[PDB]
């Protein structure tokens, strides 16, 4: 997702529609000032592999997902204060990672991303439930034991070993 | 009620005074002393579309079962605030049981919000209303919803010239607060360009502040991890913080 | 005089524009008035006038882009264009340019306020005339580029030719002739207005923009270059004048209405009357004409 | 929250009680452009494991009789001959 | 299966409707649709003197869900009849 801006000079007489912006000149063509505002990545699994796929399979078993926090634009917001070696350190530590645009263009940069909402499936042979869930890597999962139909989920357990489980 | 909204409730309280149900549920304002006694609240009566039209003060009553609505209506002294609503769902005008009244005009790009001073005029029939008389609070929005200006009047008489007070505010690409200017610090920035707003804010793709300045306090930076605890900060007197 | 009212008013009547419409275009009164629909457009070329250094810069660049958004939305080109034009003409009592807003209107003038000194009343003939060529712009139906050649190089289209075209309503007869073909060139347009601009436009390369045979296209011009027409028409500028076009495309025009391809329109054509040269035609000439 | 799922399972946590009685759904359509009337009801389904049949009973008025009285359909998805023609 | 049909009950092969008889999802779960055909039980012999046949229609009796043995594949292939 992109932004652009433009003056009350801009608006064609009539408004815009689809004719004019698909338009080669138009004011979304290519070679305009696009800000960037963000992008999103879905990671799919297996269930087996701790590598994300090329591709989803079947059951669309999202692994995580993926979301840019900063640009290289928008670290200038730390106004300095901190070494620039220190800060790609900081935010490594921080569980952001760099990474290329989705959807690219000529004249650009890695930007950093964070990685989360992870789950770990179970096979199909049980029904395919998630067994473990994490917001993050930077914490432990939370185990998810499933009842003996994979219906409800009996029993919780965090990172921690603290355990907590229901009767239905 | 049928759609699943609520009607009342009410609470059982020690033995003292209580308005009076009557055996068709009607009440009566004239309080007795009684064992059995409930603090009704959250009294509410609806349009049928769920937009709470009616609302009730509070009052003590001799039974837990609920009071009769023609009666409520009719008795005056059971108080309650009127509100009506505009097609849009909008609150237009709240009369109070004192007959003062809050109203709020809409337009495309502004909001005018009269308080009961405002209005004191119109229902005339203390401080003298003429004080108010055109005083609103105006909230100006962009054209993506956004509030970028609060304007306010300023009178110290009521026979004074209101003057115009307005607190400006920009916002960044992603509708995140940039900017905020204080109209004492505005008109001398327009004199003098050297003077910062005051406050700014810098802030992540995902609209966590990184930065903030004031013009009153400094500047802090701070970076939280991944999961929106923080990491790292620095106050503005250096102090850092991990 | 009825047959100039013939020639625009039939026109008038099948581009849809009423007398009122032309005479707020053609008028060159210029009424020196600062009203909002005027205070306007002064209120921000100032902008231009005062972030910009004049003696750097050049106007054309700094002012097309604020008349951009009082103007209704006239893009840098045809803004730029806009200017350049009222610069030539001088639409005003007298020599009335963009220069003379960067020594009083952004100094004297005092923005916000019609009280100044009296230069801001040419500023204002100025500013209405430029409103004129936009309207124009719009009621022509003329292309950002088909337009900025007629203040580019007005010479070629017959318009005020030591300046930018005045609104004279034959003039813009024939400033729409050239809007209307550049419509009818279609998306070939741009090649056209280029090769056109420059002196590489040829027969054969218009007919395929014009759709055209191109042999018709091209003894049209032959036919175009051997008649002495108002302007003079050599093969040198047959397809560099819009004049010269015009020529031809008319001999195009009268071959595809009598269909005899463009040689045969002049045999029908030397067949005179109470002619002042005194060449009296022959029956040769009349039966070769009918045959 | 964002870098969090929301498809987090974290707690086993109880249901309240009490609250204001809604009763049955009792859905009268918004219709628009064919001007008929329509109801529909909700039926007692088990959510179960999370993929249970998708039934409702609806009434529309122009529907012609059936298994549940003049008006409501079953909403079972089929496939059939067209015969309109 | 005979009783996800409705068809003309002599030219049994001339199907009107194929009524839903099974389902899977992606995730191994199923669904199976138990109908009853029409009979005569509860009709007096008026009914069945009339309409001699009349056994085509098909009414929805059981839905069988919540496997509880996980499969991909459809529970309603090879005819095999629901058990609770």
């Amino acid at each position: 997702s992109d932004i652009f801006t433009y003056g009350a000079e801009n608006v064609p007489a009539g408004g815009l529609n689809l004719e004019l912006l698909s338009d080669k000149n138009s004011l979304i063509a290519d070679d305009k000032p696009r800000e960037y505002l963000g992008q999103q990545k879905t990671a799919y699994t297996d269930g087996q592999n701790t590598t994300p796929l090329q591709t989803p399979t079947r059951q669309a078993l999202i692994a995580f997902t993926e979301t840019t926090v900063f640009n290289q634009s928008t670290l200038s917001a730390f106004n300095g204060s901190i070494p620039s070696d220190k800060l790609s350190t900081t935010l490594e530590q921080a569980g952001y990672q760099q990474t290329n645009y989705l959807f690219p263009r000529t004249g650009e940069d890695k930007v950093w991303v964070a990685h989360h909402g992870y789950t770990d499936y179970g096979t199909a042979a049980q029904f395919w439930r998630p067994q473990k869930q994490s917001n993050t890597q930077l914490t432990g999962k939370i185990t998810l034991i499933w009842d003996a139909n994979y219906c409800v989920v009996v029993q919780t357990r965090d990172a921690a070993g603290l355990t907590t489980s229901a009767k239905y | 009620d049928g759609f699943g909204r609520l009607l009342q409730a009410a609470a059982r309280h020690e033995a003292g005074m209580a308005r009076q149900r009557n055996e068709d549920g009607s009440l009566i304002i004239n309080v007795q002393h009684t064992e059995n006694r409930w603090a009704v609240t959250g009294r509410t009566e609806y349009d049928n579309k769920g937009q709470p039209i009616r609302t009730y003060q509070p009052y003590f009553l001799n039974d837990w079962r609920y009071v009769s609505n023609d009666s409520a209506r009719q008795e005056k002294e059971a108080y309650a605030d009127t509100h009506v609503y505009d097609p849009i769902g909008r609150e237009i005008k709240v009369i109070t049981a004192k007959g003062w009244f809050r109203r709020t005009l809409f337009t495309p790009w502004f909001t005018v919000n009269e308080d009961e001073n405002d209005t004191a005029a119109e229902v005339k029939k203390n401080i003298d209303p003429k004080l108010y008389q055109k005083t609103p609070t105006v909230s100006v929005y962009d054209n993506r919803g956004l509030i970028i200006r609060n304007i306010d009047f300023h009178r110290t008489t009521a026979n004074g010239d209101p003057d115009t007070r307005i607190t400006r505010h920009q916002y960044d690409i992603h509708g995140h607060l940039n900017q905020s200017i204080d109209p004492r610090l505005y008109e001398a920035k327009q004199t003098n360009n050297t003077i910062k707003p005051n406050f700014l804010w810098q802030y992540d793709l995902t609209g966590n502040p990184l930065c903030t300045e004031s013009i009153d306090a400094g500047r802090t930076v701070t970076l939280n991890d991944i999961e929106g605890r923080p990491l790292l900060t620095v106050t503005a007197t250096g102090v850092i913080q991990t | 005089l009825i047959r100039k009212l013939n020639t625009i008013t039939s026109w008038l009547h099948t581009q849809k524009w009423s007398v009122f419409q032309l005479f707020i275009m053609t008028s060159t009164s210029y009424n020196k008035t600062l009203t909002p629909e005027i205070k306007n457009l002064l209120d921000t070329v100032y902008h231009g006038l005062q972030g910009f250094d004049k003696d750097k810069a050049d106007l054309l660049h700094v002012m097309a882009p604020y008349i951009a958004a009082t103007l209704q939305l006239s893009s840098e080109n045809v803004a730029h264009s806009v200017l350049l034009w009222a610069d030539k003409l001088q639409p005003g009592d007298g020599a009335m340019t963009a220069e003379k807003f960067w020594d009083w209107l952004n100094t004297k003038y005092t923005p916000g306020s019609s009280e100044a000194v009296e230069t801001q009343e040419h500023i204002v003939q100025y500013c209405q005339a430029l409103a004129q060529l936009e309207m124009v712009y719009h009621s022509t139906g003329i292309n950002e580029n088909a337009f900025r050649l007629f203040v580019t190089k007005p010479e070629m289209f017959g318009a005020a030719t030591g300046a930018a075209p005045a609104h004279d309503a034959l003039s813009l007869i024939m400033l729409t002739r050239f809007a209307d073909w550049v419509n009818a060139l279609g998306e070939k347009a741009s090649s056209v207005l280029a090769a056109f601009e420059a002196n590489s436009l040829t027969a054969e390369q218009l007919a395929d923009a014009m759709n055209l045979d191109a042999n018709l296209l091209l003894q049209a011009s032959i036919q175009a270059q051997n008649h002495q027409h108002l302007p003079p028409v050599t093969p040198e500028n047959a397809f560099s004048c819009w004049t010269s076009i015009n020529t031809i495309l008319q001999w195009v025009n009268v071959a595809q209405q009598l269909n005899v391809a463009p040689q045969g329109v002049s045999a029908l054509v030397g067949l005179d009357y109470i002619e002042s040269m005194k060449e009296t035609p022959t029956y040769a000439q009349w039966e070769n004409a009918a045959g | 929250m964002q870098n969090s799922q929301d498809f987090s399972i974290t707690e086993l946590s109880l249901p309240k009680g009490g609250g204001a009685i809604t009763g049955m759904g009792e859905a009268l359509t918004p219709t628009g452009p064919d001007g008929m009337a329509a109801l529909s009801l909700p039926l007692p389904i088990s959510a179960g494991r999370g993929y249970a049949p998708a039934f409702t009973l609806n009434y529309n008025s122009g529907a012609g009789n059936s298994p549940f009285g003049l008006g409501w359909d079953c909403n079972v998805m089929t496939i059939r001959r067209r015969t309109h023609f | 299966s005979p009783q996800a049909r409705i068809s003309n009950p002599s030219q049994t092969t001339q199907t009107a409707q194929w009524l839903l008889e099974a389902s899977v999802s992606s995730r191994g779960e199923q669904i199976y649709y138990q109908y009853r055909a029409e009979d005569d039980t509860g009709c007096e012999a008026d009914e069945i003197t009339h309409h001699l046949q009349a056994t085509a229609q098909r009414y929805l009796h059981i839905v069988y869900y919540g496997n509880r043995t996980a499969s991909e594949t459809l529970p309603g292939l090879d005819g095999s009849a629901p058990s609770q």
